[PDB]
């Protein structure tokens, strides 16, 4: 750079001198000449003091322009598209590139299977998109995305790195850019160069761009079907941590699709092994795609309570504290190792080993997060299920907590909230009570709180999910006479012979058993049951 | 976030016995359905989901190499070109 | 039962005597009265000497029936169900019932949710099924199948083993009733029963509903998606032969939906454990289903491959010689198992490894059976990836008798183009894709330099040429892939280069499939370079945009 | 029996190196590209897929057992003149 500091202000004239004439050949219509125009200002180009001059003349640049988009010959369509690559290097180059309409003239050497006009086309449409303002709008218009996505299969890392930047730049915050990349196979491109690739900047562009698919609801089964789970889980274990994030933010937004996935044991693994980890958004996006993946996946679930995950998401409620964004993605992970698989009674069993019953009933008194509330009052009921959580349970005050809980949603229902019903409080409420109601001591307690007149109103509900849940814990409850007198008196003699109708069976069942209780030391009700035709 | 619960998949769903005619054996048929009701899998609480869509933070690619030197740059060529190059050639 | 054979005579008499007097009875306006009379009538029913009797007077047997379905009280609910069902034993019972409209009455009483009432009922229908013709035709008009249904959550296996087998006489060849079962939760319901119950006589005839369910396009998923692969592959190891059967049977017609399937590692395993059955049946069953379950599906293919699967399919194979029943499933799983999962190299060498190289290119001179011949080409272009099978296969000479099947799918395809009518008596499958399928193993082959001799002395050049013209380019491209691996020996480069491929080929590097793109440029190059005093060539390939 | 190929869709297309300028290099870049196209799952031969749909010929159940499980007619008597005509008929005397 030492010699061209000193012939500078007359290189940098001498071209200036000399723009009307190479603008003036450059345009004069016969390739033989205007290939060797563009042949000369391609060499202008690689200068600084040249460099500017040609970039400052509108006129020139629109000249290369038109003439990249027209022109068949390598040579010329090289020799074209390396200037502009050239003028790309300073944000007055970029501008008068932008203004001459210089990106669909690029687009359209994105066909070319040439290294050189490809390197030189690309890497200034990607200058266009990190500065230029205005381009991405008019890249989405050129349909770049279209020719670009076919890009993804060409065997250059450091091509394919920048390549998928600049689909990054032109999908963000943007719903239609994301589908047109969908239509063309991006993800199962995506998601090969995540399978194939090792240069850690290209899996990092990539990554980022699966990122942003991620969150468009048809992108999602796209990503998942082509294996992107199990390709971005490979990942996890990088030794860059801005890589590992990506895919964990990815991850976390597929898992609402991947309940039914195949072969995910690595990376279940490596999630629950993340739940250990001292970065924050790890650990809260390794707890949020548990809480996912193990929705209704008996097999997911197995796996997760295997690899010692109740432990782990117990521990993560505890480092977490008043953090609803793990709390309640750990609570919901917790509720479905506790339920309809395998290993549920053994999950059941180590959530009270490992002193999470006083963590978790805690979160029962959360303020303005009820998706918490239910979610927990959900794990709790099925904490129940366990007879050996039934006294830890009334330890915690559950009992008091929950019938609280339900009263008042009692009364903001029978007067009628994160996108959580009242309705369903009722319903979770009455549901740990009815499954806690199985311990003695803890009917005492339901009964001291004088909640039976309460549920036998709930009988008159009309939601099946209630009458049942209610007609149970009234079941269990009438099991004792001084229970059972309060619940006659209460006038529910007539509400359950209404319920033996129920098409139900299970609540039909629980209306019975409690008619047939109401009446120990007190055959009429008998007879309302055999005989019956229908 | 949009949260969502997901009824119970392929659980077993409880039988029960059909109703007997006599009387004696009402209780009995209480206490056999009632077994099937309390072990019921498709009853709630059911699993949920939680559909997250963070969609980054559109920051930029930092630093990605380059695809593509200071040789010698003489514009000899220009004195073989005929006619209209002799401008050029005077520059 | 000898004093009711001493007072036959006298039974008999009596109860005849007593019609009048039992049919006005039940014809009484007073329920009270009918209801009284129904006991008398239920409890002579319950002999020979009395039923023959009763079931011989049409009045009384209609106004048993007019009963049953005015009736709405339990305890005259019992006694005419209870009579219905003691006629039904007879086939002079079951018509008087048929044709006093019993059928209708009948399925009314399925809604009780009383034990006796549901059982009488239920099995009354059953014997009218059995042995009554018309009542199948006639339960479907009472809709008692949309009230048979909801029954099946009952606890009872006896119960549930006469209900499930009306539902299988119903389904049976009527497509109606099939789609009546599903929208009723049939499969849902079904399936269950094959997971919670060990009761024989109920999966057996559990199992025959849905066998016959299986054969509709709309109940297969639902069965699928019920779990029914794995409630069915659950009973594949009982020592009820005819349980065994049902469910292989419905496993193969649910195949072709179950490919996305997870959790089928056992079913997959005991399926190939049955291979080595001698049972024609069996062996169809279980390679065809195996076939599927491997379609398109890397996780099936690389567990059949680990647990045997490759080595059963070969004797599954030798053992079926000829029956292409077996072959033609049982090669297509293997083509599955040598391609597209981790385990692929693996499966190319136990194939040779179990000797069954011979055994399939024997497969190659089948007389009538394209389908498995495709099928066969397929296998060999596989097996010859594995660079160990380039040897047994040369040895096998299926070189030969590949350019054979070429040579004689080409003349053909070129047969009847230039007549413009379709080959007869090929079962869906193509002259053309035999064409592809026989260059595209000849192109792997051909990866060995003894294979390539073969190749060319068999004067295979003009025609692979003659493929570079192919409006498919699946057939373009390993027309010019063989050649590519052909250009790389002198001698048999010129020959190309003499056919004039030189002109071709240049249309080919402008080609859309990048594949064929390369193969043609090298060859280009090959058979300029022992032709180079070459350059021409290599600047054509460089000086173009798009 | 219905007979259908299913294309390998979850399989990705190889990938092919660009293409260089020096006629010195395609020696390389045809050697190289080569090398991709051999190893194209996206290529034939497809897996099949067999339907079967057969749905038995119609044998018949018949051994399936029963869910079966006082004498006297001498409640006639006290049910009235509505069934005088029975008592002295059947129970009675």
């Amino acid at each position: 750079a030492i010699v061209h500091l000193i012939n500078y202000q007359d290189d940098a004239e001498l071209a200036t001198r000399a723009l009307p004439e190479l603008t003036k050949l450059l345009n004069d219509e016969d390739p033989v000449v205007v290939t060797k125009a563009a042949m000369i200002v391609n060499q202008l180009s690689k200068k600084e003091a040249s460099r500017r001059a040609l970039m400052g003349s509108p006129q020139l640049v629109a000249a290369v322009v038109r003439t990249m988009q027209n022109t068949s010959d390598l040579d010329t369509a090289r020799c074209t598209t390396s200037i502009l690559h050239n003028l790309s290097h300073h944000r007055e180059g970029l501008l008068a590139i932008f203004k001459s309409g210089g990106i669909p003239a690029l687009v359209r050497m994105l066909s070319s299977p040439v290294e050189s006009v490809l390197f030189y086309a690309i890497t200034t449409l990607h200058n266009l998109l990190l500065y230029q303002e205005g381009a991405k709008m008019a890249v989405r218009l050129a349909d770049g995305l279209q020719k670009m996505v076919p890009l993804l299969n060409k065997n250059n890392p450091k091509f394919l790195a920048i390549t998928t930047d600049c689909l990054q730049l032109l999908a963000y915050g943007n719903q239609e850019s994301k589908l047109i990349i969908l239509a063309n196979g991006g993800p199962q491109a995506l998601v090969q160069i995540m399978r194939n690739y090792s240069y850690e900047k290209l899996l990092w562009t990539t990554s980022r761009v699966l990122k942003v698919l991620s969150v468009c609801p048809s992108n999602k089964p796209a990503i998942v079907e082509a294996g992107g789970m199990q390709a971005l889980g490979k990942h996890l274990t990088s030794n860059s941590p801005r890589l590992v994030q990506n895919c964990l933010w990815t991850l976390r937004n597929l898992s609402d699709v991947a309940t039914k996935q195949e072969g995910l044991e690595s990376v279940l693994k490596i999630l629950v092994n993340q739940l250990s980890v001292d970065d924050v958004n790890v650990l809260t996006c390794a707890t949020g795609t548990l809480s996912n993946l193990t929705c209704n996946n008996s097999k997911n679930k197995t796996l997760v309570t295997q690899n010692s995950g109740v432990e782990a998401l117990i521990h993560a409620i505890l480092r977490a504290g008043d953090k609803d964004d793990i709390t309640e993605p750990a609570v919901c992970a917790l509720r479905h190792l506790t339920s309809r698989h395998p290993e549920a009674e053994m999950a059941q069993n180590s959530v009270r080993l490992n002193y999470g019953i006083p963590a978790i009933v805690k979160l029962l008194n959360q303020p303005n997060q009820w998706p918490l509330v239910k979610a927990t009052i959900g794990l709790i009921r099925n904490l129940a299920l366990c007879p050996a959580n039934h006294a830890p349970l009334q330890e915690a005050a559950v009992i008091p907590r929950l019938v609280q809980l339900l009263v008042k949603a009692h009364q903001d229902a029978q007067r009628h909230t994160d996108g959580v019903r009242m309705e369903e409080i009722v319903e979770g409420c009455t549901g740990a009570l009815h499954i806690l109601a199985r311990d003695p001591m803890n009917r005492m307690e339901i009964f001291r709180l004088n909640t039976i007149p309460l549920f036998v109103q709930l009988l008159y509900s009309s939601v099946e999910n209630i009458q049942r849940v209610a007609a149970g814990v009234l079941c269990e409850l009438a099991q004792d006479k001084e229970a059972a007198d309060a619940i006659d008196a209460e006038g529910a003699s007539a509400p359950l012979m209404e319920l033996l109708h129920s098409r139900n069976e299970g609540t039909a069942t629980y209306a019975a058993a409690v008619l047939f209780r109401i009446s120990e030391d007190k055959k009429r009700v008998s007879v309302e049951l055999t005989n019956s035709l229908f | 976030v949009t949260r969502n619960d997901v009824a119970p998949t392929l659980m077993s769903v409880p039988q029960y016995r059909p109703r007997p005619a006599n009387p004696d054996e009402i209780g009995n048929f209480i206490d056999e359905n009632l077994k099937a009701a309390d072990s019921d899998p498709t009853a709630p609480p059911y699993d949920s989901l939680l559909v997250f869509d963070y969609e980054g933070s559109g920051s930029e690619a930092a630093s990605l190499s380059s695809l593509n030197s200071d040789q010698d740059q003489d514009y000899d060529y220009l004195n073989e070109w005929g006619n209209r190059f002799k401008k050029l050639a005077d520059m």
